[PDB]
């Protein structure tokens, strides 16, 4: 039901803004300059574009010299309420040359 | 005049940062609200090639 993120400065998306969307079959990534919605939608004009509970998914995001790096890990878990007590290390997914300023972000979820 | 250079105000680029219009990043002290006179319009030009 959780599926992605929006990042940027203004988040109007006339201003450039990273979008990341999982759609179960793929991960889809864009930097768009099209005016986005007031409130995000996932009902059941971009300079760059790309395409690839009992469980926990972890992601680390950082933006350095216009490279947006992503690291991740997936695991089973037995407490839903709190972050797990044990130790694990995330591994690099991607290292994206998007070239954009980022100070604000939001998350995307599927809707009835 | 199809070849352009962008600005001359406050904030300046990180390495491989790209910069684009959406609001008038104006050319002096005062807000402009679409004015192009004193302090105003983007500090954006073209080369006389
Ligand atoms: C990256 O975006 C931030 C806004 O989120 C810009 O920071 C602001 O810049 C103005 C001047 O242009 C300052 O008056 C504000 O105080 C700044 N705000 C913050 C939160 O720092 C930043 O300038 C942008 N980067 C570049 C290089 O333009
Ligand atoms: C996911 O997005 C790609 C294009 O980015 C599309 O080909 C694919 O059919 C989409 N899948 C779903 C389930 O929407
Ligand atoms: C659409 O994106 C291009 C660059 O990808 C940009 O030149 C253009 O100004 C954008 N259009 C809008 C409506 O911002």
């Amino acid at each position: 039901i959780i599926r992605g993120w929006i990042f940027g400065t203004t988040l109007d998306s006339k201003t450039q803004s990273l979008l990341i969307v999982n759609n179960a079959t793929n991960v889809v990534i864009k930097v768009c300059e099209f005016q986005f919605c007031n409130d995000p939608f996932l009902d059941v004009n971009c300079t760059f574009e790309y395409v690839s509970f009992k469980n926990l998914r972890e992601f680390v995001f950082k933006n350095i010299d216009g490279y947006f790096k992503i690291y991740s890990k997936h695991t089973p878990i037995n407490l839903v309420r709190d972050l797990p007590q044990g130790f694990s290390a995330l591994e690099p997914l991607v290292d994206l040359p998007i070239g954009i300023n980022i100070t604000r972000f939001q998350t995307l979820l599927a809707l009835h | 005049y199809n070849y352009r250079y962008r600005l001359f105000r406050k904030s300046n680029l990180k390495p491989f940062e790209r910069d684009i219009s959406t609001e008038i990043y104006q050319a002096g002290s005062k807000p402009c609200n679409g004015v192009e006179g004193f302090n105003c319009y983007f500090p954006l030009q073209s080369y006389g090639f």
